[PDB]
This record gives structure tokens, C-alpha cells and sequence, in this order.
RNA sequence: GGGGCGAGUAUUCGCGCAAGCGAGAAAGUUAAAAGAAUUGACGGAAGGGCACCACCAGGCGUGGAGCUUGCGGCUUAAUUUGACUCAACACGGGGAAACUCACUAGUUUAAGACAAGAGUAGGAUUGACAGAUUAAUAGCUCUUUCUUGAUUUCUUGGAUGGUGAUGCAUGGCCGUUUUUAGUUCGUGAAUAUGAUUUGUCUGGUUAAUUCCGAUAACGAACGAGAUCUUAACCUGCUAAUUAGCGGCGAGUACACGUACUUGCUAGCUUCUUAGAGGAACAUUGUGUGUCUAACACAAGGAAGUUUAAGGCAACAACAGGUCUGUGAUGUCCUUAGAUGAACUAGGCUGCACGCGUGCUACACUGAUAUAUAUAACGAGUAAAAUAUGCUUGCAUACUUUUCCUCCGCCGAAAGGCGUAGGUAAUCUUUAUCAAUAUAUAUCGUGAUGGGGAUAGAUUAUUGCAAUUAUUAAUCUUGAACGAGGAAUGCCUAGUAAGCAUGAUUCAUCAGAUUGUGCUGACUACGUCCCUGCCCUUUGUACACA
């Protein structure tokens, strides 16, 4: 019936923040010792899904399959 | 506003009103409204009966003149 | 005499004791005042008619008490909203725990067509474990950092949705006047202006402008009637299943055929079912009436108030109700911090009080307990749920189950467990699925063994969820009420009243509607006194009447 009464700023909306070519991070070749992988790769996903390094775990992106560094 | 245009015989009670009539139904949605349309017609005495045979009308007694 | 007010007013003169009389303006303001007819509406005017939503003679009540339910008012964060004489108030099929939902407090979502510009494969955008954070196992948001691949994202237009406003912008549908008995047309006549009359009527008669008849009218049409559905009669016709009866055997007991059980299957249609026909015309007798139209009584007959009950419903209207039934719709609002669509909790039910519809009672023509006998209309079968390999989840038969449920067992009871039949004249279940009734005993005029509100405790079932107590079961508690003031409702025969039951809603809940049957009265066979509606004459300065 009355309009609105706002005294609290809008929820924000969730943006991702974006690496430029983050891939270059993933391999890294010398001219001895060759390629060679700086993250690790997942069990269950077809080969080259890699996962992330957490502080104290490793995250698959894709099934979400978790383990625990210790 | 409503409008009406007659011509003939019509019947509006009982038995027969519901089987020698003819009624429809129609709208038309013109710019500022809908109109509605409404059609009856009366069939030229002619009209199969319940136990279907070709009946003519409850209100008549005609009687037949001698043969001479 | 020269539109209406101002006004026979102001000033002046003549006459009069006075009251006053006789001559008599202007400024300003106004679109009509005024005459006579016609149709309607109204009347505390005169006549005539109809009707248990009027009365008379009566029945039963309601209004008074407890409680169930709808409406005002108060209260609240919110207690969502339409309708207010008949013709709003158990109405919106409106019995809301969530949903519904329209209201209150919060939080998500894009399920933002299409066009143009931007952004971008050196990546437009999508999703998410763990910790925090949230009612929340909404990655909602943050930290952290993987996944995804052009589906999306940002800007301006433009669409779409809305139980948002407007029923006084509309369609459709419904209610009411009115279930009354009304409404119109051709030609002729009144005209010798007109709105408009007559036909359509003094009288008798009918449920009825239904008929007879009188007549400046003669004829026609809608409405009424006819028609349609159900009920009542038929030992006559046509039929025999998923209906009956009968016929033939074997028994169990009695009396010298009767009752019941059972295997099988000449013929028949009384009982059951359902198709076609018939039957009432006021027939006959007696009376009243113009001896017309019709009415009353008796006999016969299943039936003689058109035999009973319903459905249909003319011309003309209402600013009647509904946009909260609708991918019926015009206009206005709103459209990403939505008035779109959802998810969590709450409210619609809140209680000094006023009003309508009802349920239970105030006892002995009863209450309690045993026993006997006895109805009609109905209904019924994409999801979750029961069973191997695996760590509360997955893959598996859509092979069982979901609706009515006989029967057996368990339990005081509510109910639980196991198993049939049935998609139905075949089973539930109906040669019977109820309660008023009837019989016998106890109580004994004592707010009492009448009444059963309000409270305490425990137990089951529906459901994801029962707290403000869904419903049901047991023991305990034991209020007002002793026939209802002024007022006021319905009703004429298988009717009123009393008594129970099937369906609608329905996961669970009827003190409500809508049908069905059972027991079955008193009083009238009229009238215009009150109320309402209609017609004639009459008056009118009313016409939004
Ligand atoms: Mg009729
Ligand atoms: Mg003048
Ligand atoms: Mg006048
Ligand atoms: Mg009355
Ligand atoms: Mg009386
Ligand atoms: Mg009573
Ligand atoms: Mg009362
Ligand atoms: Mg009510
Ligand atoms: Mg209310
Ligand atoms: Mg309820
Ligand atoms: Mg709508
Ligand atoms: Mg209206
Ligand atoms: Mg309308
Ligand atoms: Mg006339
Ligand atoms: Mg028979
Ligand atoms: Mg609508
Ligand atoms: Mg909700
Ligand atoms: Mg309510
Ligand atoms: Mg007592
Ligand atoms: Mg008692
Ligand atoms: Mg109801
Ligand atoms: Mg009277």
C-alpha cells in the first residue's frame, strides 16, 4: 500500500574476477626438464581436468571431488 | 446499447422452441470495445422428432375435407 | 394591454379624523414566466379484483440459555477482499494447519521475445567442495581457485505478465419487476391540427385479455394453453441375464405334510427389470346459471381440485451483481530493490459489545440397559510406494500396491496384521446398508440417574509438518437452563412436525447445502380487515417521477 522504505543499501550481485591467459601458469617448459604439470590432475575426469591447490586441499572443479592435504 | 431486428414468426416456450430453433454465439473485438452477436432462426417447419421421424408443429389441427 | 422580477415600491400632488384611496417611475437583474390538451407515476379520494413470501381457523416455532457458523465494531505488524430492505448477512459453491493467497516480516529468481550498438575466443558468460555467513544443504554473499564455452552478459527501443484500479467504459452469464397476465400489428373509424385513442369492454365465467356476449370495429401474432421429464393403473403384448419362480434328485429333523441344507436343470412371467401401446372426456344421474360460457354433489372407476410434482418462460426495464471463473476485453498503472513467478515463518480463528441462519435442551407421552421387527435415492482402481551390488544416496519390475472392501487373527475401545472378490443388476451390499417404533426391567417429581458447556490426564490414526489444542478412543470435572418480554417466520395431505440416511466439498475434518426414504396430526374449503400487486373513475404546480 505505501511505498517501499529502503535504510539499507542493495545486496550485490556476484562478479568473477579474471586472470588474463591463467593457463600459462598451469605448464611451464625449460630447455632441460621438460614440461612439466604445476597443478595435478584429477581420477574420475578424462585426462587434462585439473584441480585447484587450496591452502589444504584439492578441489575438481567439474565433480567436485575433494581431498585433504595433510 | 442494444439493437434487435425481427421478421416472420418466432417462439420462445416449450418443447418445440428448443428443437425448430437455430442460435449462435459470436464476439468481435473492435478498436474501443467487444460487440456481441446473437442469431436465431426458426427452420421452415422441419424438424425430426425424438423418435426420429419429420414432425411440423404441437399447435395445429387441420381438418381434412370430405371426399365428394 | 404589449416577456418575467424590481413594484402598485420610491418621490410628488389631490382627497380623508385615521386607516388609507386615486394618479405613478428609474437604476439593477433575468431565458423564460404563462394557456389548454396527452401518456405515466403518486394520493392519509371513490369503486372492483387476486395471494399462507396477506389475513381468518389452527400446527410448529423463532425472539429468552449453552454452543456452532456468517456480518459490524474494537484490537493488531497483518487480522486480505466483494455484497447491506424484500432482491447483503452456512452467499462468492468461501468446511483457509502448508498450498490455496489476494494481507504482514524477510530472502531468491529470470522462465527480460525481437531489433540496433557495445563486449569477447589471448575467453561473453555458467557451476561449485571447504571455512565464514545465513531459519535454511538459496556459491545468497565473502575468502580461496578450479570448471564451462558463445547458450549468456551491458545500453537504448519494444514486447510480455499481473486475484493491481475502474461492473458508472463493455461482452457473457445470473437475480429482480414476474411465474403475475401481460405486449403488438394490418385496414377502417375518432381528424374537421396534434401528442394519441379504439380494437384490448358494462356484465357473467376461468388458474389465465380463459371463454360467452355487448358492440365503430373486422381480423391476425407472441405470452397463457398445447408441448417435455418423473409418479400413479394394466394377472393384456414383446422379452429372460449379471432376474426370479417352478421341475428332478440326496439329506437333517419333526407331524403322519412342514422348516432348513444341498447337487442339477420340464416349462412360466405373478413378483424384478424395460420397450411399444391403451386409459378420463366432466362419462352417467341430480341441482344452480341468461339454461350460453360454466360450477357443485352422488355412482361407477386405479384415478374426477386440467390426477400430483417439476422444467421452459413474451414486450420493456434496473447505471441490480460479477473485470477475485476465463489465452472475453477498452483505458490507466507496474515491469529487475517487480504490483511477474517462487521459498521460510505469521495472519484470515485475534474479544468489554450489537445483529441474521441454526444445533442441543429444559424431562415420566422420559433417561438407562437388554431383546424383537423393518427403507429409498447413491458410490467405488506421471507420481510415490514393497525387494539383490555398494557406503542417508545410486542403479534396478512401471513385475505388486494407491478406490469399496467380505473373511480370519490381535486389541476395552479407536484401530492394527494377513489374505479374497470387484473397472460392477456379477463383488463390497441391499429377501436388506438406518433411526423414530415395539416388549421387559430399574429410577420416582428431588437442577434429580434431566442437561452436557467448561476443564485435567493418557492412547491412536491422516499428513513433510497437528503448538492457537485436525479428527477419533477411555476415565475424571459437571455451568446456565423450570417453556421464554416487545416483536416476528413457514405452512392446506402422504403435506406440517418428528426420525435417520446417500452424495458435494474431501490427504484428514458437517452442527452446511442438495437429494432420498420411515412414522404421520389439528384447522379452512373462506375473505378483503392488515400487508403487497393489479385495473376503472378522479385531482395534480410531480416527469431524476
Ligand atoms: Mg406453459
Ligand atoms: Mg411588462
Ligand atoms: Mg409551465
Ligand atoms: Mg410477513
Ligand atoms: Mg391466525
Ligand atoms: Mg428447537
Ligand atoms: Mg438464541
Ligand atoms: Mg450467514
Ligand atoms: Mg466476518
Ligand atoms: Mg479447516
Ligand atoms: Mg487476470
Ligand atoms: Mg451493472
Ligand atoms: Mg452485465
Ligand atoms: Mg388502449
Ligand atoms: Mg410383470
Ligand atoms: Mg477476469
Ligand atoms: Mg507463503
Ligand atoms: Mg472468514
Ligand atoms: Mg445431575
Ligand atoms: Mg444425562
Ligand atoms: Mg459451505
Ligand atoms: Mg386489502
Amino acid at each position: 500500500k505505501k511505498k517501499k522504505v529502503y535504510k539499507k543499501p542493495k545486496k550485490e550481485k556476484h562478479k568473477k574476477k579474471k586472470v588474463k591467459l591463467a593457463v600459462l601458469k598451469f605448464y611451464k617448459v625449460g630447455d632441460d626438464g621438460k614440461v612439466f604439470r604445476l597443478k595435478r590432475q584429477c581420477d574420475n575426469c578424462a585426462p587434462g581436468t585439473l584441480m585447484a591447490s587450496h591452502f589444504d586441499r584439492d578441489y575438481c572443479g567439474r565433480c567436485h571431488l575433494t581431498i585433504m592435504k595433510k | 446499447k442494444s439493437m434487435k431486428f425481427r421478421d416472420g414468426y418466432l417462439i420462445s416456450t416449450g418443447e418445440p422452441s428448443k428443437r425448430f430453433v437455430n442460435t449462435a454465439t459470436r464476439s468481435a473485438q473492435l478498436k474501443q470495445g467487444v460487440l456481441g452477436i446473437k442469431v436465431k432462426i426458426m427452420l421452415p417447419t422441419a424438424i425430426d422428432t425424438r423418435t426420429g421421424l419429420t414432425s411440423i408443429l404441437p399447435d395445429n389441427i387441420s381438418v381434412l375435407e370430405p371426399k365428394t
